[PDB]
């Protein structure tokens, strides 16, 4: 059956023009490529587990467009918040975050990042205690995770060092996807108290009672108040070798670094990208508290670089380090989204019809991208542009043999006269 | 109600203060040395000194000092509780600054009494 999907696509059309909240067609969209996605990855030929993977592709990639989309055109302009110097450092990061879109638009692409991120299964026969294996073979003076770090790491047993591997993978894993809630319950749980304390420094500072305007949110103060301090304190600690690279990788995220060569070498365009992101991010808000002067002097142990990159920088070197991955045809309109230039690339890809029919998908998609654009900012895409876009993709419906749903796409034009 | 707590703390460190340096002079190890930073209501030297004699994890716990976050504080004494039920050895200078963590350090089972 499967050669079925244009009606999917073309169905959430129908539905759209008929109950006459345009950024539904573009959810079921992705929906539905999902759906598909599903499909062929099941039980298919492994001719299959392609056209799967350029499917799952595709739902992202209407994901991403749903979520920045909505927030920059269901932009409605709220209240502006007032600080003073008496606010907390949490407060400032807050209206940073608020204030400048430029900024939140790269947080939003990174909460995607972290969606679409595959973590390991939650490791099995984990041990009772921490270096239990130590321990026992007698020769642990302290039982603290600096102790083999103030003398020869000889001291931690292999297998202890094996369990802590997998485990700070694990960690890191689950860090990568957002997933900050179940790595303290795992570091919690997994007699990793103080790697999880660790894990809680990642807070800014708020206190209800001071900050005012977030009373709502919290009823009780929480998060570290000299966090430029804990984070050189974190980043000196993930540059001290001894420790696993998974842990100082761990740390490299955390102080917005860039983790070592042993894991960022298995990262692919979507994982570094969003280590790159997380750099711009951090630097920025560190750069916005310092020039608010609510950051203390004291704190300065240690050079962090100031200079944060552009997002079309990051994309650029990135690109380059990725340059088959860079290249697959919706992640450049996954970059083409992040970036705005989206049209850009419609009208781009309009004219490589005059290697974009030998791939199937693209023709399709930009099409539907190129209607959705259309319909939630009228005049969008160029006239011209979406003429060429369906009369293309129509006559491969016709070439389908599915006339039958051809007037949907008709109501774009006068020139449907002609059909 | 912090105002005065900060005034009052900065000058029991005022007084305190050559006591605890002279301490500092003759200590001949580095994680004593940490903790009397911490009696000089100093994070930041303390977490230094912790980075500096290569105790990195330490350091980054006690970056909590002083944040008063109750999660930091039940799990540093559930610690000192495993230590303190088996726990073969733990440094003698460790479980105290992770006593200071637990945020009750005589009112306790590892007592700085």
């Amino acid at each position: 059956y499967q050669t079925e999907r244009f009606t999917k696509f073309s169905d959430t059309l129908k539905e759209f023009k008929i109950e006459q909240d345009p950024f539904n067609i573009i959810r079921e969209f992705r929906s539905a490529a999902g759906q598909l996605a599903l499909d062929l990855a099941n039980s298919g030929d492994e001719s299959n587990v392609i056209s799967s993977k350029d499917w799952e592709l595709e739902a992202r990639f209407w994901h991403l467009v749903e979520l920045l989309l909505v927030f920059r055109n269901a932009d409605l302009d709220l209240d502006e918040m007032e600080l003073h110097p008496y606010n907390s450092r949490g407060l400032f990061e807050k209206k940073l975050m608020q204030d400048n879109k430029q900024l939140y638009q790269i947080w939003i692409v990174m909460v995607w990042l972290k969606e679409n991120t595959y973590v390991m299964e939650r490791p099995k026969n984990v041990p009772t205690s921490k270096w239990l294996n130590s321990i026992t073979s007698g020769g642990l003076k302290s039982c603290d995770l600096d102790f083999p770090l103030r003398e020869n790491t000889n001291v931690l047993d292999v297998k202890d060092k094996e369990e802590d591997h997998i485990f700070f993978k694990y960690i890191y894993e689950l860090i990568l996807a957002g997933a900050i809630d179940e790595a303290l319950e795992e570091a919690k749980l997994s007699d990793n108290i103080s790697i999880c304390m660790i894990l809680c420094g990642i807070q800014e500072y708020l206190n209800p009672v001071i900050d005012t305007q977030i009373a709502n949110e919290f009823n009780t103060q929480q998060g570290i108040k000299k966090h430029s301090l804990w984070r050189r304190t974190v980043y000196s600690l993930s540059q001290q070798a001894g420790l696993d690279p998974y842990e100082r990788a761990i740390y490299s995220y955390l102080s917005g670094a860039i983790p070592n060569q042993e894991v960022l070498q298995y990262s692919d365009w979507e994982s570094d990208l969003h280590i790159h992101l997380n750099q711009i991010l951090q630097t920025e808000i560190e750069n916005y508290l310092l020039e608010n002067n609510q950051v203390g002097t004291d704190e300065l142990i240690l050079p962090l670089p100031s200079h944060a990159l552009t997002v079309q920088e990051v994309l650029n070197r990135v690109a380059s380090r990725h340059p088959s991955e860079s290249e697959h045809p919706i992640r450049v309109l996954m970059a083409s989204v992040i970036l705005d230039s989206l049209p850009s690339v419609i009208h781009s890809s309009v004219e490589m019809l005059l290697d974009i029919i030998d791939k199937p998908y693209l023709l399709r998609i930009v099409t539907h991208l190129a209607i959705c654009l259309d319909i939630i900012n009228p005049g969008s895409v160029e006239e011209v542009d979406k003429s060429k876009l369906i009369t293309t993709y129509i006559s491969l419906l016709k070439l389908q043999g599915l006339y039958e749903n051809i007037p949907i796409y008709a109501t774009f034009l006068n020139e449907s006269d002609c059909l | 109600k912090k105002e005065r707590h900060c005034r009052l703390t900065s000058w029991i460190v005022s007084q305190i203060g050559p006591e605890i340096e002279e301490k500092i002079r003759n200590s001949s190890n580095e994680i004593e040395q940490i903790f009397l930073y911490l009696l000089l209501n100093d994070v930041v030297r303390a977490s230094k000194l912790a980075i500096e004699s290569k105790n990195g994890h330490l350091s980054v716990l006690i970056s909590y000092l002083g944040s008063n976050d109750p999660r930091i504080r039940d799990l540093a004494e559930l610690q000192l509780q495993k230590w303190s039920t088996g726990g073969c050895s733990i440094d003698k200078n460790i479980s105290k600054i992770y006593k200071l963590l637990s945020g009750s350090p005589f009112e306790g089972l590892f007592s700085l009494k």
